[PDB]
């Protein structure tokens, strides 16, 4: 679609997992299930503002969840508790 | 003739060697596991992939999976403290 550079799909939510954090073990699974629900208000925000871009839930577990889904972008560095965006939400200056 | 002269030392000998290997066994059973990365102590943090740094370069990573390995040469049972013990005693890598 339009107002996205790549292919993305409004179903669900993708997650994202860092390549030194273990995908199925139970720090991360347990945060893999009570995130789902966030798939529903994904939904809901969106209906309102079309317009809306990426909207992610960056969990301290490591995992990122973000809507709509699309594929991510060598190695893969990324670790969304380093962002910018992130940091300044976890604490104070 | 002479294999004949050795027939008591050569029986105390691995007496002893029997009885290290059984200490051995009883001090290191099982101790000598260790992780792909050597960032992971429990069996249980060693899943997965891992980034790895070549030659202590942090500008150049390589993926690679984390196995829970074990010892070449452990003392998990009496037959495997015997053979460390008999390559102790060949004095080949007993230092490792
Ligand atoms: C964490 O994972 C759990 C299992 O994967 C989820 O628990 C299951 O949720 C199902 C749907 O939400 C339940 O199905 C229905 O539950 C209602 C009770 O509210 C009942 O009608 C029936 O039990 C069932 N109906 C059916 C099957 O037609 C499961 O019962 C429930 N438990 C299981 C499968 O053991 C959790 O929802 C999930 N946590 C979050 C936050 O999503
Ligand atoms: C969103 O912002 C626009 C202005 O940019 C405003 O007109 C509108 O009421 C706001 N809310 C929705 C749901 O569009």
């Amino acid at each position: 679609d339009a107002n996205f550079g790549r292919q993305i799909s409004y179903q669900h939510a993708a997650v994202h997992i860092p390549t030194d954090i273990y995908e199925g073990s139970t720090i991360v699974l347990n945060e893999l299930n009570w995130t789902s629900a966030l798939d529903e208000v994904f939904k809901k925000n969106r209906e309102e503002d079309p317009s809306l871009l990426w909207q992610v839930f960056g969990s301290a577990t490591g995992l990122a969840r973000y809507y709509p889904a699309s594929p991510w972008v060598k190695i893969d560095l990324y670790d969304v508790r380093r962002r910018p965006w992130y940091i300044q939400g976890a604490a104070s200056p | 003739v002479a294999i004949r002269t050795i027939g008591n030392i050569m029986i105390v000998t691995t007496l002893l060697q029997f009885m290290f290997a059984c200490i051995g066994v009883q001090l290191f059973k099982g101790k000598f596991y260790r992780c792909t990365d050597e960032a992971k102590s429990n069996p249980e943090e060693c899943r997965g992939l891992f980034i790895l740094y070549k030659d202590g370069d942090v500008d150049s990573p390589v993926v690679r999976e984390r196995i829970w390995q074990n010892s070449d040469f452990n003392f998990d049972n009496v037959l495997s403290a015997m053979m460390a013990l008999f390559t102790v005693s060949t004095f080949e890598g007993w230092p490792a």
